[PDB]
């Protein structure tokens, strides 16, 4: 406590949470993004609406936030408030009504290598095309387009953690089934700009739902 | 009051709220989670949802809010913002609305010996898994999961708290002449259960 | 600007405890960290703790016990004591001013450092023996032996030594030190000159003198 | 050194976002406005409400935040938090909720020679008296209205953006290949004024 | 044959695939488009790539001959 | 923590040379490197950190790189007055520091003059029978030297200890000794010192006996 | 350049928005109070509410807040946020389940003379004496009591703007038309204190509702 309490003091003294936390401009940050889905809440198939229960994780080094951990009595890690650090503005591109950002500012995991890991909890309400043909015995496709709002794939680069979103904490919906899942990062280019990328990461989710209730309520 | 000003102004002096009591590196915040449950609002089946008024009981020791009361004109506890302590980030993990926290960060209070007891409002509303089969004459089996979301079980350790023999007294707690009791929902059994894990985090349950 | 007066005994008894001070002159303590590193008699350096300026400490973990490190700001000193010290304690021992970029730190000025040597034999006088070949020039010694602590002072004639002398660093057996000296001279010239060394010891103002013989 | 921290405090040392980027009291901030509607979310006829999310796009220019790339290792933009920025308070008139302003605080963008961006995203739900006469085969006429919360026409003043033709975009802006037509509404014309 | 192709990032100069020979670059208009301008693609393809009704598509055979916008064969 | 190694642990360089050093760890240093340099007697003094930033009013000699786990000090125009010792250390795991690289000025090859000396009486009046052998003004420092005692090779007792580098000449002289007892001396009869140094395809021999 | 930071620096480093604004404690503060009605949003005859957007335009002289314009290069009028300001505390007194008190922080415009013009937007949920005798074609007189909680009339003096309320941007309704609308100021005396009036602005609207819809729905 002492010694964290020291420690904390000494990264904040400084600290500039505009800047991005390269050591040189030319430095691209890269940030592995990983969306843990908790529970599906919702689908609202009149106003074509998505609700789930996410975990968003981020993973990026700070590079002035390293220290030697002999120095603070072997201090290897801390949790500190996410609002005094430099974060990517991830924004769900996709969000019907809901809140674009995360808002709920939980604590940050920062290790003395200077490796950050944010967790936000955060409700995705996204926008997807709702197919109701054969309802009940639709199936859904539906996405969440990812993506750091005001910085460009030349300064801030983003990587899925892994090709499938985190379904291990995953609360059984009861009326829809997930039938699979994936993330794919994308590049996109615009005339403006042959060099800079433009950069998102939309995960997706193919879900197929359970007809039975509307089998005995209706048909 | 000048000596609780006094003592006030001494145990802040160089207090980090931010940063929790482990003395020595390896040390681990050990926390008690009681519930007093002051009313079960409702229970929805159609969001799988229970609504419920309840009261924590958190109980820690931060060594950096001990005292000696002989010195300090006999006060022997102190009333302290709970903003200003360190508070477990204990939250209500099986939300359903996206609200882990407190209702209202009312005070704690301070031993001299440094206990911080700390029983916060708060209303919830959990996710409960609804046994639709035998509607209306079901029983439910909802669950309230309290887990610190940041730190692992190597940095706060979780338990249930004792009665007041001090018993093991497992349950939520519920004053007969005080609960709010609901016109449609009787409750039978409300034991309670620390749960390890199989890094990794304690739940209460 | 910046020194750093490191001081203290040279000589420590086993099992008692040492004490070093480190004086700040150039930098008030109360905005820099100091921070005491040792160097063991055939080892590399090696860092023991630190002093932060605000007045808290920082040790080495396998030193934890064994070690307590203060301060007073009025007078910009640093004291160092150290308990159980054993033998493999002996060597240099430099108090240092330390930078920082942020949580990130490391040693940029040191002191001149003071020689530590934990032992328990006591100040010995030694013996001079005359080093004549078993049968231009050609070189003749005398061997110093026994004595204790360090140094001793060894001359040839006391006013006639010149360059052509070498004095081989003394070495530690049995707890008392062993040195050697020697000098060339022409081949009928010490058999026949008084060619002497001079030797004398300040741990006890022993003095001593051997000529050349076979 | 991070070129981005020099750059920064250059800029912000001796900036004051609460006066208009105007050497002369007389002059007008000229601003210039695009609209992008992502999706048309709801029409309640019953409260009269139309639900819309919108990217905000502003542009201006501000002397005061005027900088070279040479001087500064080659960069050419900065971000940064808009709450820093002196901004031109466009809101909503026509909201019914008492929700003026944006959704998220995106950072502004600026550029080398002076120019400022922002294009924050935002929730709306503006009033859309609803002529029911014909329902269900009725259309309607809704509309947004922008103003300065602030400042009045002489002292900050709209122009509509410029496409890469040349050409004003005067009307609200919808991406084809994206754009998810609403299950109730479609949209027909979109002018602006 | 030798064509640009985004699919690598950056753009780069790739040979096309066996039995592929036209270099084609396609652009639309997204949301950006007043400020980014339009969405480039390029690469390789056997025959020239059917046009979405807002779409623009070009085909050549020439070697480099679909640079970037912002760049020369 | 990360180990740190130095090479060459001895360089023998003359004045004016670019001079190069390697430090390598067995970890990445990610560089947060130093250098300081010591002299006998000398507070130590930094010369580099962060692998690159000269320490303020050094003298532009010194310029220092490297990245991952391989690192470099360069000496552009080696001074007179640079002879010394070289540290490496790092300061971002723990603090760890290398053996040191002593850098001492070049001198052409001298062979040694040595010489053998049995215990004189006035030893053995005491009971001490330690014999002696030197070897003076010999470069480089690189010798071996062995003890034999009636043809047999002997390793008990024996020691030894050389200068450094003559302020004058740059040459090194090297004592040793083998201590006895006066029963175990007068045992023996025949005693040899054997010298091994690199201007000499085979070894010097210095003997006496009685 | 500089010279608008100069006089805000100059003019609050010592305000203190407590004090009432007045050179002279026994000065009464005279405010004047001009209600616009933006939109009639809702009338709630269940549980008698009447929901309105309105702008509450409030003027006062304050008097620490004057400057010379020639020390200020010509700059007449500042914008300030109204946080900074001392402000008239006016509560909607038959508030039925809103706000009571103005909410929405907006900037006051600052002249030179030291006159404030403060304009926030409210949204106001009046308790209305609804009458249901004549329902459909009913006809409701509803009204919006407005005054200083705390401040008597001796201490702060508030004026209506104009005899009626501001309907120049008022949006038509599609279930009421208001027929009339009055503002009128009240002094009230107590047997506490025969010489402290206090003081209230009592604004009304007679609406009368349109009838088509009940005729055609249920008649
Ligand atoms: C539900 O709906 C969702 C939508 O929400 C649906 O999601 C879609 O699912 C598709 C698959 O089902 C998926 O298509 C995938 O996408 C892959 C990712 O594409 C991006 O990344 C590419 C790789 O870049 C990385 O690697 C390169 C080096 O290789 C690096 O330099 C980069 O930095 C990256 O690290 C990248 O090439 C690609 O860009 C190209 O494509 C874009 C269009 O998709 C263009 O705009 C862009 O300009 C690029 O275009 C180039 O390439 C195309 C050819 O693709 C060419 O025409 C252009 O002229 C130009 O040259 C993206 O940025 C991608 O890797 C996958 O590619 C497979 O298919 C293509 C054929 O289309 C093959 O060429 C390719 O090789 C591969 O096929 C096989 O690959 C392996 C070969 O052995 C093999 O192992 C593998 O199994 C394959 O068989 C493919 O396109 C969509 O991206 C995804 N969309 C979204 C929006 O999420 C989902 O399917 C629905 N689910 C249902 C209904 O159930
Ligand atoms: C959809 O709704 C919008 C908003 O209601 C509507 O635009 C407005 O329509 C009204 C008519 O209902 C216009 O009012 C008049 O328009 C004529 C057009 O020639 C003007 O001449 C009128 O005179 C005034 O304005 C002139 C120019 O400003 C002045 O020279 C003159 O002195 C008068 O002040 C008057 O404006 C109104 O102008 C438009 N407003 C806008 C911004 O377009 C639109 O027509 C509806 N569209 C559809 C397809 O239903
Ligand atoms: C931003 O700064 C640049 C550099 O000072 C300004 O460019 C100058 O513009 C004036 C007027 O057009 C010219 O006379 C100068 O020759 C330009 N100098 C250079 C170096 O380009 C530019 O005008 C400034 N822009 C704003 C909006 O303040
Ligand atoms: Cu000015």
């Amino acid at each position: 406590s002492e010694h964290e309490t020291r420690l904390v003091a000494k990264l904040f003294k400084d600290y500039s949470s505009v800047v991005r936390p390269v050591e040189d401009h030319r430095q691209v940050v890269e940030v592995t993004v990983g969306l843990q889905l908790i529970q599906l809440i919702n689908v609202d198939e009149v106003n074509q609406i998505v609700t789930t229960n996410v975990r968003l994780k981020q993973q990026w080094v700070d590079y002035n936030l390293k220290w030697n951990p002999d120095d603070y009595g072997g201090v290897k890690k801390i949790h500190i408030p996410s609002e005094k650090i430099w974060r990517p503005d991830l924004v769900l591109y996709n969000n019907a009504d809901g809140d674009f950002a995360i808002v709920k500012f939980t604590k940050v995991l920062l290790q003395y290598t200077g490796h950050i890991t944010w967790t936000p909890p955060a409700i995705f309400k996204s926008y997807c095309e709702i197919i109701v043909t054969h309802f009940p015995f639709d199936e859904q496709n539906c996405s969440m387009k990812l993506g750091t709002w005001t910085y460009d794939g030349s300064v801030v680069a983003i990587n899925p953690e892994s090709d499938q979103p985190d379904l291990s904490n995953f609360m059984e919906s009861g009326e829809w089934v997930i039938k699979e899942s994936r993330g794919w990062k994308h590049s996109v280019t615009y005339s403006c700009c042959p060099d800079t990328p433009y950069l998102d990461i939309t995960y997706h989710f193919v879900m197929q739902r359970l007809p039975l209730y509307f089998i005995v309520n209706v048909i | 009051s000048e000596a609780e000003g006094r003592l006030r102004e001494k145990l802040f002096s160089g207090y980090d709220s931010s940063v929790r009591p482990a003395r020595e590196v390896g040390d681990r915040v050990r926390v008690s989670v009681g519930l007093i449950l002051a009313q079960l609002i409702s229970l929805n089946e159609k969001d799988e949802e229970m609504s419920t008024k309840v009261y924590l009981d958190l109980e820690w020791t931060d060594y950096r809010l001990s005292w000696d009361p002989a010195e300090h004109d006999g006060i022997d506890s102190l009333r302290i913002t709970a903003e200003s302590v360190w508070l477990p980030d204990v939250v209500l993990l099986n939300n359903n609305d996206g609200n882990f926290d407190v209702a209202l960060d009312i005070s704690v209070v301070v031993s001299s010996d440094g206990s911080v007891r700390w029983q916060p409002p708060g209303i919830y509303r959990s996710s409960c898994s609804i046994q639709v089969t035998y509607f209306p004459f079901d029983w439910q089996n909802c669950t309230m999961v309290f887990s610190s979301y940041s730190y692992d079980s190597s940095e706060v350790s979780l338990q249930t708290g004792l009665g007041p023999d001090g018993q093991g007294h497992q349950e939520i707690h519920i004053h007969e002449g005080t609960f709010i009791e609901n016109g449609q929902w009787e409750i039978i059994h409300k034991p309670s259960r620390l749960i390890q894990p199989p890094g990794q985090r304690q739940e209460v349950i | 600007e910046v020194q750093l007066q490191e001081s203290g005994p040279g000589l420590v008894q086993p099992s008692e405890t040492l004490s070093l001070t480190c004086t700040v002159s150039g930098f008030s303590l109360t905005s820099y960290s100091v921070s005491w590193l040792r160097q063991p008699s055939g080892k590399g350096p090696e860092w023991m703790g630190r002093m932060w300026d605000d007045g808290g400490t920082v040790y080495n973990s396998g030193l934890k016990s064994r070690l307590s490190i203060s301060r007073d700001t009025s007078k910009n000193q640093v004291f160092l004591k150290m308990n159980s010290l054993q033998t493999d304690d002996t060597g240099t021992y430099y108090c240092t001013r330390d930078e920082r970029i942020r949580a990130i730190n490391w040693f940029a000025y040191w002191g001149q450092g003071t020689l530590v040597t934990v032992s328990s034999a006591e100040t010995t006088a030694p013996s001079v023996y005359p080093l004549a070949p078993g049968t231009s020039m050609v070189t003749l010694g005398c061997l110093v032996k026994g004595y204790f602590p360090e140094p001793v002072t060894v001359t040839w004639n006391s006013g006639a030594l010149s360059s052509g002398v070498h004095t081989f660093p003394a070495v530690l057996q049995s707890g008392l030190y062993t040195l050697t000296s020697s000098v060339t001279v022409p081949s009928s010239t010490w058999p026949s000159q008084t060619v002497t060394c001079n030797v004398a010891h300040p741990g006890q103002q022993h003095q001593r003198w051997t000529r050349k013989l076979c | 050194k991070n070129e981005e921290l020099r750059l920064y405090h250059h800029l912000f040392n001796n900036y004051d976002p609460g006066s208009r980027p105007v050497r002369e009291p007389e002059d007008t901030v000229t601003i210039s406005l695009k609209v992008t509607l992502t999706n048309l979310i709801s029409l309640n006829e019953k409260e009269e409400t139309l639900t819309t999310s919108v990217w905000i796009g502003i542009d201006w220019q501000d002397y005061r935040l005027n900088y070279s790339k040479d001087d500064f290792g080659g960069i050419e933009t900065l971000r940064v938090p808009s709450e820093l920025v002196w901004l031109p308070e466009i809101v909503l008139e026509n909201n019914i909720d008492g929700q003026f302003g944006v959704a998220y605080d995106a950072n502004v963008l600026v550029y080398e020679g002076g120019s400022v961006t922002w294009l924050p995203p935002a929730i709306y739900r503006s009033v859309c008296a609803v002529e029911v006469t014909y329902f269900p085969f009725d259309w309607q006429n809704c509309s947004l209205i922008f103003r300065s919360q602030t400042y009045n026409a002489e002292e900050v003043e709209f122009t509509f953006a410029v496409d890469n033709d040349g050409k004003t975009i005067n009307k609200i802006d919808i991406d084809t290949e994206a754009y998810t037509e609403n299950g109730e509404w479609a949209i027909d014309f979109c002018p602006g004024v | 044959i030798v064509c640009h192709t985004t699919a690598t990032s950056p753009i780069s100069a790739v040979t096309c695939p066996p039995g592929e020979n036209l270099c084609y670059r396609k652009m639309w208009c997204d949301a950006f488009c007043s400020s980014r301008g339009k969405v480039v693609e390029l690469g390789c393809a056997a025959t020239c790539p059917s046009k979405k009704p807002y779409e623009e598509v070009t085909c050549c055979s020439t070697d480099k001959c679909n640079p970037h916008p912002k760049q020369r064969p | 923590d990360i180990v740190i190694t130095q090479s060459p642990s001895l360089l023998s360089a003359s004045v004016g040379d670019r001079v190069t050093l390697t430090c390598k760890g067995s970890q990445n240093i990610d560089n947060y490197l130093a250098w300081y340099q010591q002299k006998l007697g000398e507070a130590p003094k930094l010369l580099i950190y962060k692998t690159n930033s000269l320490q303020t009013g050094i003298p532009s000699r010194f310029s220092g790189s490297g990245s991952g786990t391989d690192y470099t000090l360069t000496i552009s125009s080696l001074h007179s007055e640079d002879l010394a010792t070289y540290y490496c250390y790092q300061y971002i795991n723990g603090y760890t520091f290398g053996t040191g690289t002593k850098l001492e000025l070049k001198r052409a090859d001298a062979a040694p003059t040595v010489s053998i000396f049995p215990p004189s009486t006035e030893q053995l009046a005491t009971g001490g029978a330690s014999v002696v052998c030197l070897m003076n003004n010999f470069y480089p420092r690189d010798i071996s030297v062995k003890w034999k005692i009636d043809g047999t090779e002997r390793r008990d007792g024996v020691l030894d200890s050389v200068t450094d580098q003559d302020s004058k000449d740059s040459t090194y002289s090297m004592s040793s000794t083998l201590s006895l007892t006066k029963a175990d001396y007068e045992s023996h009869n025949l005693y040899t010192c054997e010298v091994v140094h690199k201007t000499s395809s085979s070894p010097v021999v210095k003997s006496f006996n009685r």
